[PDB]
């Protein structure tokens, strides 16, 4: 839906992470190192931002 | 005296199941066992 | 002109194509399709 | 038939990770304060959340999920606080809350991210983290286009981490001990292809420490990190008061057990 | 049928159906009956003409 | 008896295991029938280690005994040396109530002929056999947590030395196929009496395809280090089947619908990618590759095959032997 | 008794403006308590 | 349904934190219950219990993890009560936390 | 070929009178029991 | 209605449930462990 | 000659004598499909591929892959006329999304393909406006990190259907019997599977002649009703959205006119949600409607069911701690740890691939390869791109203790494992 | 009616009722 703030397993916040990783992909940046930038060693901060669905884009076209 | 069972309701759970409750074949009532012309055409 | 080894890429190029124009609900728009015409 | 006498070395203390060293100790001590860092260690977090103007695509138990995980600043008025179960007001004093206020809607064209920065606080103290003053961008709450609006109350109670878990203070606090395998607490099959750690002190060639007939562990490798709540070494002076006082909430009241059979 | 060419869907493109509480990754093939969805499954028979 | 238990006595109950000091003190808080006496451990040079069988002994209740063979036991060892002792430490003996040799099983503690929980139901009671099941219902079931047994895919992988020796063998079963083939094909085989020459060629090829699946399954097992956590899973027999991770190491085997390789679909050629006149040992079912390197697309569909023929007898054999039973009665 | 039309947007008791025949039904005005848990 | 999460540490009106017993098998040995802790406690004094060397059998359980209720079991030599190690092995825990927190702060004081 | 199972276990439930497949065991007397020849 | 919490011996009273009870599958025992499972 | 309605066939490539037709030249032209329209109906019409139906494959002869089987060898066959695109193409809707799909005991295939279709996940992207009954969705979606290259194909990006998990295979307090899972409860207080279960309410008005309207019943001038209290219910009948609705109370009073009788439409298994959404409308003839929208979210408890993508269906054991989950030596506590003797007897060697690779492709930071016969991904490959990070190649991972601390005598295996979610919920049924 | 779940923490003439449904 969106990027959920705090990965589940450790606890780490990685909400903010996501607006500074889809304007960090309009560079030449792989993202093997798009998000050691960011400062994310642990594979369980990763999956949550390298494995992410953003669908909230797609649900903001619709009237209220 | 008719062959019912056609027009099913839909499903909506996952969106792969809508796909594959719409790909999708009927035998009339061996019909069980894998058939080897199903190479290609149906999943096994 | 021969693709040796550049094959994988290629394959999935061709059904790329495939279900962009046929996708997986089209044997209901052709079949229905053509009940009507 | 009496206490330990420990030591502590510190290898690194940045804004957000403290790392270091306990020697002599049993484990089960050595457990027991990387279990309280996790568990229980008090915090301010959300916890009383009211809407009153709802308009975005996500349904209000959704939002309300996500104003409580967000960490906030609760660096001094956490002791200069009380649960709200040991209270004396009917809801919520401000001696044991903390109202925050969110009016934002979006009229504007372009679509504008609810973020961390729209949390208004009543006191200066707690204010939500990515607001201290590394560029640190703002958290996220509910993206909103053209025509939304969003409004809600909240308080912010004092707890720990055996309530909900967006009371944990911390991050992964990475215990480790004995990285040289010398006591054989684990019995590698193949003692060659594992990775050297990083706080062993072999060369390349062998593998393994040789075995201790008569050792038992010290060194135990604390690596704290925190979240960003609290400062990552006021966890640890505020842990060791938050296990001297439940240690002194036994004898204390094993003696009202025994005595009182007299 | 929805979404076969006589549709008031087939003719918009991808921003002018959801002006209308729409879904692009909807697929179709289900004609509403009565409010519900159906979709007629393939019923196999035997094939004619042959010996 | 769960499966979670029944492997994990193997682990507790070997020469191996030796709990220290305070580790007894955690699976003595964790029987019931214990009368608050903690036994004298055997080694005492160290700290005094208590080895596993003896916190074994405690729990089997009261005088009971036994004698059981463990499933690695040869039947070699019971020479003139070597016959109380036998340093495998198979052979269980219960004397007395107090374990003094031998790793247990699923042979010795299910419900079978001379089993140690079927003579506790024939000295004991039931309300002793009771607490017998609710010891090593958690006194194992709480060792565990020191020793864990996890299954990585390093315990489903063959070292080098026999991984290139089991295709070997597969290399030589498809060479015997193409023997028996060419001799058939020039009349050259003697029908067997009882069967035409085709049944006889089906009989002929049949056995060259169960010896290779065999002996691509006996030097698997064997092969298995004495860690490996597959090995754990069927040595101590809470896990029977195993033919089941035979496949996973070395061959897959034969395919079989209504009991015979593969029939022709199409018009004598069982997939469209083969030649006419193809009996081969491939074209008709049988599986080089095993679960770990993967399967080819064509054995990926022949195994579709044998696992419908098997996948329907189950919806089968449920409105059989649930109506025999129910009128039966 | 104040509804919200599907397509003008445009409340009213009980549609004009629109011609259009859904309505809603304009969420309440009490106060309702969650937990942020 | 499913309980409330702040009944995992607390006492309502109506429980008292400890209920001594004695051991009716052996003697001179005893038994506890604590209401409403966990491991973080019981492994402390179980540990700390085994230092002593007038304690035999130092243990703990908890019987089913789903409610937190940790019985403790004591036996002690002769010449020694069993209420009075579960006493003392307390109070050289709290000794030893007091000599951390006045050693880990100096610790940050040479930072 | 003996058909063994629930086949098998099925049709001695009802005694069905035609077997599915019936066999006759036949044993021998004399010296012909030892030769093929004389059997 | 406390006029009628009179109780006094042969009276059949209707509880919920305790521990220790029997229940039918065999025959099991009530012990209570909340959740719903 | 069949000019028949009603067949069926499949497309395949061409090979002229010795080799293909598909040749560089086109596959350059089909890369720029924007701004070329050179999308399959060139190709079909420059005769390159070929419909063919089931029963001229009996007249035919298929190669599997291009580069083997037109390289010359030992002279197998040498009269191939066609060749296939590439042979996982034969898996249907739900059978390509299993990653691996030949290292799977076929009775797991089958398992796993009926099971797809219950796992929830967000379905169609209109549910703010559909009424459906059954409307299951998760919060926190996410498209898997090992994938097949047909599920692009197959549209599940933008719609996905489970959230990773971080699991372990390992015995522990025994909570995991055979077909069963010990969660992480401080890492569902962060959303871990928290979803939404949607509700609809069919109401016909329909007058005839005993007639009903929508209205608010007075307890004491309308019949028979139980001590469902009306406060909820606005001037007119219905409930306006956002009142949390508790266990069987009115949201529709109806009332057969006659004093009155008493047509109630209670909240049916006393799940107390909110209710979301009331539209109010004609039917087809002309008489007034309402439809209904009670949500609730549905929180993880013991008991709600769990399923990988490789067969073997688990319930939930017992919720245990971070505080008591076994930790890493950096700080990893799993979400979810599966029993061990599930493995050997099951047969899903693909699980510990999954496993495997979602250890490498969140260290090297690329979605992983899980096409099913690519040839390319043996697990030799895995495990050396694995080595270069400083993790033990075969996956395996010390973990530590929960309660004690105390270092596991064995190692654990470790690694992220897409769940999903299926709809055999435990509070579907109390 | 409810699902069965495993606990080896029962003596095994036992059976864990929730209290929704005792
Ligand atoms: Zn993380
Ligand atoms: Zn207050
Ligand atoms: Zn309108």
């Amino acid at each position: 839906m969106i990027i959920p703030v705090r990965c589940f397993t450790c606890g780490k916040i990685v909400g903010n992470k996501w607006e500074a990783y889809l304007g960090l992909l309009q560079a030449e940046y792989t993202e093997g190192d798009a998000l050691d930038a960011l400062g994310l060693k642990r594979y369980c901060c990763r999956r949550m931002l390298l494995a992410h669905v953003d669908l909230i884009e797609k649900l903001l076209n619709y009237a209220p | 005296q008719a062959r019912a069972g056609v027009s099913q309701v839909l499903n909506r759970l996952t969106f792969a199941s809508t796909l594959s409750h719409l790909r999708r074949l009927n035998s009339p009532i061996k019909p069980r066992q894998l058939h080897n012309t199903l190479w290609g055409m149906v999943c096994p | 002109e021969i693709t040796p080894d550049l094959w994988q890429e290629a394959c999935w190029i061709v059904i790329s194509s495939y279900f962009d124009e046929k996708g997986l609900v089209r044997q209901q728009l052709d079949s229905f399709d053509e009940f009507i015409q | 038939p009496y206490a330990n006498q420990p030591t502590v070395r510190i290898t690194e203390l940045t804004d957000e990770n403290v790392k270091f060293i306990i020697e002599n100790t049993d484990l089960a001590v050595a457990n027991s304060i990387r279990r309280v860092f996790i568990a229980e260690v008090p915090i301010i977090a959300i916890d009383w959340v009211q809407i009153d103007a709802n308009s975005s695509v996500l349904h209000d138990e959704f939002i309300a999920h996500r104003l409580g995980l967000i960490p906030l600043i609760s660096d001094d008025i956490v002791d200069k606080l009380q649960y709200s179960r040991d209270c004396t007001c009917e809801e919520f004093c401000p001696e044991c809350s903390v109202e925050f206020t969110l009016d934002v809607r979006c009229n504007e064209d372009q679509t504008r991210h609810v973020t961390s920065r729209d949390l208004i606080s009543n006191s200066p103290r707690v204010i939500p983290v990515t607001s201290r003053n590394v560029e640190q961008d703002d958290i996220l709450i509910v993206k909103l286009r053209k025509g939304q609006e969003l409004r809600l109350r909240a308080y912010a109670k004092k707890g720990f981490g055996k309530e909900h878990a967006k009371w944990n203070p911390t991050a992964g606090v990475a215990f480790e001990y004995d990285p040289d395998n010398a006591l054989r607490h684990t019995v590698y099959p193949k003692p060659e292809e594992w990775p050297k750690s990083e706080y062993s002190e072999l060369d390349e060639d062998e593998s393994q420490a040789p075995y201790d007939p008569n050792g038992k562990p010290e060194r135990f490798y604390y690596n704290v990190e925190s979240c960003g709540s609290l400062r990552p070494e006021t966890i640890v002076l505020s842990a060791l008061s938050g296990l001297k006082k439940k240690l002194s909430d036994l004898q204390t009241q094993l003696s009202h057990e025994i005595q009182s059979d007299v | 049928m929805l979404r076969s060419t006589y549709c008031l869907l087939n003719g918009l493109t991808d921003r002018d159906l959801c002006e209308l509480n729409e879904c692009p990754l909807d697929p179709g093939g289900y004609f509403i009956i009565n409010g519900s969805e159906k979709v007629l499954i393939a019923q196999e028979k035997m094939a004619t003409n042959t010996v | 008896i769960v499966q979670d238990t029944l492997t994990a006595v193997r682990k507790f109950t070997k020469r191996d295991v030796f709990l220290e000091r305070g580790e007894v003190m955690n699976l003595l808080m964790f029987l019931s029938t214990w009368d608050g006496k903690v036994p004298q451990p055997a080694i005492l040079k160290p700290r005094p280690l208590w080895t596993g069988k003896q916190i074994f002994s405690l729990i089997i209740p009261g005088h009971i005994n036994c004698i059981r063979t463990h499933s690695t036991h040869p039947d070699d060892e019971d020479s003139g040396p070597y016959k109380h002792i036998s340093p495998g430490d198979t052979k269980v003996v219960v004397e007395n109530g107090e374990l003094i040799m031998g790793i247990l099983c699923k042979k010795s503690l299910g419900t079978s002929a001379g089993s140690l929980v079927h003579i506790s139901y024939l000295e004991m009671g039931h309300d002793i056999t009771r607490l017998f099941y609710s010891n090593i219902q958690t006194v194992i079931n709480n060792w565990l947590l020191i020793e864990g047994h996890t299954i990585g895919i390093g315990d489903s992988i063959a070292d080098s030395k026999t991984y290139q020796d089991i295709q070997n063998t597969i290399k030589k079963a498809k060479q015997d196929v193409i023997e028996v083939i060419e001799k058939a094909h020039n009349n050259e085989l003697e029908p067997t009496p009882g069967n035409t020459l085709r049944q006889t060629f089906e009989n002929q090829v049949n056995r060259i395809l169960n010896d290779a699946r065999d002996k691509t399954g006996s030097s698997a097992q064997k092969s298995l280090s004495e860690y490996n956590n597959f090995k754990s899973m069927v040595v101590s027999g809470a896990k029977g089947s195993k033919i089941n991770i035979s496949q996973v190491i070395a061959v897959v085997g034969q395919q079989n619908v209504e009991g015979k390789r593969i029939p022709f679909g199409f018009k004598h050629r069982t997939l469209p990618h083969f030649i006419k006149d193809d009996y081969g040992p491939e074209s008709r079912g049988f599986v080089e590759n095993s679960y770990l390197a993967g399967l080819t697309p064509t054995e990926f569909f022949f195994h579709a095959m044998g696992g419908r023929e098997g996948l329907i007898d189950t919806a089968v054999k449920t409105a059989e032997t649930g109506y025999i039973q129910r009128r039966l009665i | 008794m104040i509804y919200i039309c599907g397509e003008c947007h445009t409340e009213n008791e009980i549609c004009r403006e629109c011609g259009y025949r859904i309505m809603y039904k304009k969420r309440t005005k009490r106060l309702v308590v969650f937990d942020a848990r | 349904n499913a309980p409330p999460a702040f009944e995992s540490f607390l006492l309502f009106e109506g429980e008292k934190k400890i209920t001594i017993n004695k051991d009716t098998k052996v003697p001179n040995a005893c038994l506890f219950t604590i209401n409403k802790e966990d491991h973080t406690l019981g492994n402390i004094i179980k540990s700390q219990l085994l230092k002593d060397p007038q304690v035999l059998f130092a243990g703990y359980k908890v019987p089913h993890p789903l409610e937190h209720k940790i019985i403790i079991r004591v036996q002690t030599t002769p010449d020694y009560s069993p209420q009075e190690a579960f006493t003392n092995a307390i109070t050289d825990l709290i000794s030893e936390l007091s000599l951390l927190e006045e050693r880990f702060r100096v610790a940050i004081k040479d930072k | 070929n003996v058909t063994l199972g629930v086949p098998r276990l099925k049709e001695l439930i009802n005694i069905s009178k035609k077997p599915k497949t019936p066999s006759l065991t036949v044993f021998l007397l004399g010296q012909s029991a030892r030769d093929a020849e004389r059997a | 209605k406390p006029s009628d919490l009179h109780l006094q011996t042969g009276y059949k009273v209707e509880r919920h449930m305790c521990d220790g009870d029997i229940v039918i599958f065999m025959g099991h025992r009530v012990r209570i462990l909340p959740w719903s499972t | 000659i069949y000019t028949d309605a009603g067949r069926i066939c499949r497309p395949l490539l061409i090979v002229e004598k010795q080799k293909l037709l598909l040749k560089k030249r086109h596959i350059d032209q089909l890369k720029e499909r924007e701004y070329n329209n050179y999308s399959w109906q060139d190709l079909v019409a420059s005769g390159v591929v070929e419909y063919i139906d089931t029963l001229e494959e009996e007249t035919v002869m298929l190669a599997m892959t291009p580069d083997d089987l037109q390289e010359k060898e030992v002279a197998y066959c040498s009269t191939y006329t066609h060749c296939e695109i590439h042979p996982s193409m034969i898996l249907g809707v739900c059978a390509s999304i299993i990653p691996f799909p030949d290292h799977n005991q076929s009775p797991r295939n089958t398992y796993q393909s009926a099971m797809g279709k219950q796992a929830m996940g967000v379905y169609i992207t209109n549910f703010h406006v559909r009424m459906d009954t059954l409307a299951h969705v998760l919060y926190y979606p996410q498209k898997p990190l090992v994938t097949t290259r047909s599920m692009e194909y197959l549209r599940f990006r933008e719609l996905p259907a489970g959230i990773n998990s971080i699991v372990a295979i390992a015995s522990y307090t025994g909570y995991n019997q055979e077909d069963s899972v010990i969660m992480n409860r401080s890492a569902v207080d962060r959303g871990f599977f928290r979803s939404v279960f949607y509700r609809s309410y069919k109401e016909q008005e329909s007058k005839k002649d005993q007639e009903e309207v929508f209205e608010k019943p007075t307890r004491e001038t309308c019949q028979g009703m139980r001590h469902a209290i009306y406060d909820k219910l606005d001037d007119d009948g219905l409930i306006a959205p956002g009142v949390r609705v508790s266990g069987d109370d009115v949201i529709i009073g109806k009332t057969v006119t006659l004093t009155k009788r008493d047509c109630s439409t209670f909240l049916r298994t006393s799940e107390t949600g909110i209710v979301d959404q009331v539209m109010v409308t004609l039917n087809q003839e002309g008489y007034k409607f309402c439809k209904i929208r009670v949500r609730s979210v549905r929180i993880p408890q013991i008991g709600d069911k769990f399923a990988s993508r490789h067969g073997q269906k688990g319930t939930c054991g017992i919720q245990y701690r971070q505080e008591d989950m076994p930790f890493t030596c950096e700080g990893i506590t799993p979400d979810i740890i599966i029993n061990p003797h599930a493995i050997p007897s099951r047969m899903t060697i693909g699980h510990l691939i999954e496993c495997l690779q979602g250890k490498v492709s969140a260290n090297k930071g690329e979605i992983g390869d899980a096409t099913p016969f690519n040839d390319a991904v043996n697990v030799q490959k895995i495990s050396n791109l694995l080595s270069d990070y400083g993790y033990h190649l075969r996956g395996n991972e010390v973990l530590y203790n929960g309660f004690t601390g105390r270092k596991i005598t064995s190692q654990i295996f470790i690694g992220p494992t897409y769940y999903q979610r299926l709809k055999h919920m435990v509070d579907d049924k109390i | 009616r409810t699902v069965i779940t495993p606990d080896p923490n029962l003596s095994i003439d036992q059976v864990g009722v929730p209290r929704s449904i005792a």
